[PDB]
C-alpha cells in the first residue's frame, strides 16, 4: 500500500556499493603466492604479499579451440556490465519521479537489476572456473558480491510487486 | 596373563560387513527433524496475526 | 618364533555430513543461487501483461513453490502457461537430470575403489611390495640369518635390508617401536613373537 | 470453518506416502508450513534412494566369501563342526 | 637390475578418489543462464506483437 | 460420543506409564562387559552384570563438534523431555473437567503430545549413534519406547478432531 516506494528506493544503492567495493579490493583470495612460495593475498588485478619480510610487496596479476575463453576472464567484463546495469536500473525509477503517468519507466527497473544478478552469477563462475587450477579460502569480496546479488535479485521483485499495483489500479 | 589389556575384537557380529551404518547418514535425519520444527512457528504466527482481526 | 609388527590401521569414523562428501563445497553452494533466479524469472514472466495480470496464478511466492518440487522431481500442481514459462521449465528439468546421476555415479565409485583395498596379508609379500618400510634388530639373530639364509625371498628381503638407506637397523627395541609408532602406516620392524605377543 | 483442504489424517498418510515414493500427488499444500514441511521430506528420499542404488551397485563388483572360523578360541566355542587330530599319530599323546 | 626401483610401474599403491570440480560440470550452467536469457525476449516481442 | 474423552486420557496415561518405565528399567541393551567379560545389560544410567558370580552386581556407566556432541547422550536430555511434555499434556487434558468455555486446553495438550513424540526419536537417533562410537540386540525398554512413540502418535490426532468438531459446530 503505497508506502513500497520508500523501501524498494533503499537498497539499490548498497548492491551497487557492495558491488564496487568487491571489484574494488585486492582481498578475493587466500593462497599461497609470490609477488616478484608464501601465504598471499589477491585481487582480481594484482598481488600482495604478507607473512614474510617482503610484507607489503606486491604486483599486478598474471594474465596468463578454448584458448579464446581467456579474454573473459581476464577482463571480467561481466561485473563491470552488472556494475553498469544496476547504475541503469536505479536511475529508472530516479527518472520515474518525473513524467509521471507514463508508469513505462518504472517497468525496466527489474529488468536490469534481474540481468545484473545473471551476470554476478557467471562471473562467479567464471571466477572459480579459472583458479580452481592448495589449502585456499574466499576473501570477504566474494560475501559482497553474494550478498549483493540477492537484495538486487529482492529489489526487483517488489519494484514489479509495486508496477504490478499502481498501473493495475487504473484498469479496474 | 595378568599384563594384556587389550581385547576389543569384532565377535558375535562384524562391523566390516558391508552395510551402511547410522552413523553413515545421520546428519540427514537431524535436517529432517529440524525442518518440521520449524513449520510449527509458521502457524503459531498465523494465529498471532488472526485472533486480533 | 619371529614376527612382523605393525601400527594399527586408524578407525574410519564418519564425518557428521560425510554424506556431501562427493559433490565439493562450491556445487553445493552454487545450486542455490540458480535456484533464486530461476524462480525469479518465473515470478517476472508470468505476471508481465498478456497485451490483465489476474488471468494467472503465477505470483512471487507460487513462482518460488513450483521450482523446489520440480527441482526434486517430485512433479508439481500447476504448469507454466506461456511457451516463455515452459522454455525455463524445460531447461530447469534438463539440469537437475545431470546433477542427480552425476551425484549417483560418484558415490558408488568412491564406495567401490574400497572394497578392493585389499590390506598387507600374510605380509610375506614385504618381499614384493616395496612402498612399506621394515626394520630389524642390530646384532641380533635376524641380521644373520637374512644373510646366512638364503630363500629367495629372503635374498631379495637381504639385498633390502642391505641397501634401504637410512637404514633398516636399530639399537633397541624401545626406539625400535617408537619408530613403528611415529613412522605409522609407512614402517614396520622384525621381532620375536614372544616379544611382540608380550607388547601388543 | 475447519477442515476448508481435503487434508483430512487419512488423506495425510496418503500424500506423504505417495511423496516418499516418488509416486503421482494430486493435491497441494497451498500454504507456507505444508510446503515447508513437504520440501524437506523429498529432499530425505533423495538421498535415501541415491546411497542405496549406489551400495547395491558396489557389492555387486566384488566378492568374498569370508571364513568362518580362525583360532583355537573359536574351536573352543565350537558350534557344531567336530575335529579331531590323527589316530596313533604322538600329537594325540601331547594333547 | 639391482638397480631397478619404480614399481609404480604396476600401480603398487592405489590412488583414492576426491570430489568432482565445478570444472567437470559447468558446461551445464552455461546452458541454464542462457536459456533464462533467451526466455525473456520472448515476452517482451509478445508485449510488442499485441502493442496494437 | 464423548467417550472418545476417556480413550484420550486413557492413550495419554498409558504412553506416559509406558516412558517413565521405560527411563527407570535396566532393559535398553544386552551386551558383553564386566562391572569393574560376561554377558552384561545396560541401563541408560547404569551397567549391570547377569550369568555369573556378580549376577545383580551393578555400576555406574562410563559417560567417557562431536567433543560438543557427548554431553548430548550424556545428559540424555530429550528422553527426559519427552517424558515432561507428556506430563504436561495429560495433566492439562486432566483439567478440562473445569474451566471450560476456553478450549485453549485441547490445542496446547496437542501440541505437546506431538512435540513430545518428536523428542523421542532425536533420543533414539543419539543414543543408537552414539553407541557406535557388535553382538548386542535391544532390551524391552526400546519397543516400550516405541510403543509410547506410537501411542503419542495417536492420541494427538483424535485429541485434535475432538476439538475441531467442538469448536466447528458454532457453524450450526
Ligand atoms: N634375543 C634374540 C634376538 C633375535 C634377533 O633380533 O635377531 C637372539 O638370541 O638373537
Ligand atoms: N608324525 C607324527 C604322527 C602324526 C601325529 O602325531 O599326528 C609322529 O611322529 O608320531
Amino acid at each position: 500500500r503505497g508506502v513500497q516506494m520508500l523501501l524498494t528506493t533503499v537498497g539499490a544503492f548498497a548492491a551497487f556499493s557492495l558491488m564496487t567495493i568487491a571489484v574494488g579490493t585486492d582481498y578475493w583470495l587466500y593462497s599461497r603466492g609470490v609477488c616478484k612460495e608464501v601465504m598471499t593475498h589477491s585481487g582480481l588485478w594484482r598481488t600482495c604479499c604478507l607473512e614474510g619480510n617482503f610484507k607489503g610487496l606486491c604486483k599486478q596479476i598474471d594474465h596468463f579451440a578454448e584458448y579464446f575463453l581467456r579474454a573473459v576472464r581476464a577482463s571480467s567484463i561481466f561485473p563491470i556490465l552488472s556494475v553498469i546495469l544496476l547504475f541503469m536500473g536505479g536511475l529508472c525509477i530516479a527518472a520515474s519521479e518525473f513524467y509521471k503517468t507514463r508508469h513505462n519507466i518504472i517497468l525496466s527497473a527489474g529488468i536490469f537489476f534481474v540481468s545484473a544478478g545473471l551476470s554476478n552469477i557467471i562471473g562467479i563462475i567464471v571466477y572459480i572456473s579459472a583458479n580452481a587450477g592448495n589449502s585456499y579460502s574466499y576473501g570477504w569480496s566474494f560475501y559482497f558480491g553474494a550478498l549483493s546479488f540477492i537484495i538486487a535479485e529482492m529489489v526487483g521483485v517488489l519494484a514489479v510487486h509495486m508496477f504490478i499495483d499502481r498501473h493495475k489500479q487504473l484498469t479496474g | 596373563y595378568d599384563k594384556g589389556e587389550c581385547g576389543a575384537k569384532d565377535s558375535g557380529s562384524k562391523e566390516k560387513t558391508s552395510a551402511l551404518s547410522l552413523s553413515n547418514v545421520a546428519g540427514v535425519f537431524y535436517i529432517l527433524v529440524g525442518g518440521l520444527g520449524l513449520a510449527m512457528l509458521v502457524a503459531l504466527i498465523e494465529f498471532c496475526y488472526k485472533s486480533r482481526a | 618364533g619371529i614376527s612382523i609388527m605393525i601400527k594399527k590401521p586408524q578407525k574410519s569414523k564418519p564425518g557428521v555430513f560425510s554424506f556431501l562428501d562427493p559433490l565439493a563445497y562450491e556445487i553445493w553452494m552454487c545450486i542455490v543461487f540458480a535456484y533464486i533466479g530461476v524462480s525469479v524469472v518465473l515470478f517476472l514472466v508470468s505476471r508481465f501483461s498478456p497485451y490483465s495480470e489476474s488471468t494467472n496464478e503465477f505470483g512471487i511466492f507460487n513462482s518460488l513453490w513450483f521450482s523446489l518440487g520440480a527441482f526434486m522431481q517430485q512433479g508439481c500442481d500447476i504448469s507454466p502457461r506461456s511457451l516463455s514459462g515452459r522454455i525455463v521449465g524445460g531447461v530447469w528439468w534438463f539440469f537437475t537430470l545431470i546433477i542427480i546421476s552425476s551425484y549417483t555415479a560418484n558415490l558408488a565409485a568412491f564406495l567401490t575403489v574400497e572394497r578392493m583395498v585389499s590390506p598387507i596379508e600374510s605380509a610375506e609379500d614385504l618381499s614384493k611390495q616395496t612402498e612399506i618400510a621394515y626394520g630389524t634388530l642390530d646384532s641380533g639373530s635376524t641380521k644373520e640369518f637374512f644373510r646366512r639364509s638364503k630363500i629367495a625371498v629372503f635374498d631379495k628381503m637381504w639385498t633390502y635390508m642391505r641397501s634401504a638407506e637410512p637404514s633398516v637397523f636399530v639399537r633397541t627395541t624401545a626406539e625400535g617401536v617408537a619408530r613403528v609408532r611415529k613412522s605409522k602406516g609407512k614402517y614396520a620392524y622384525l621381532l620375536e613373537s614372544t616379544m611382540n605377543e608380550y607388547i601388543e
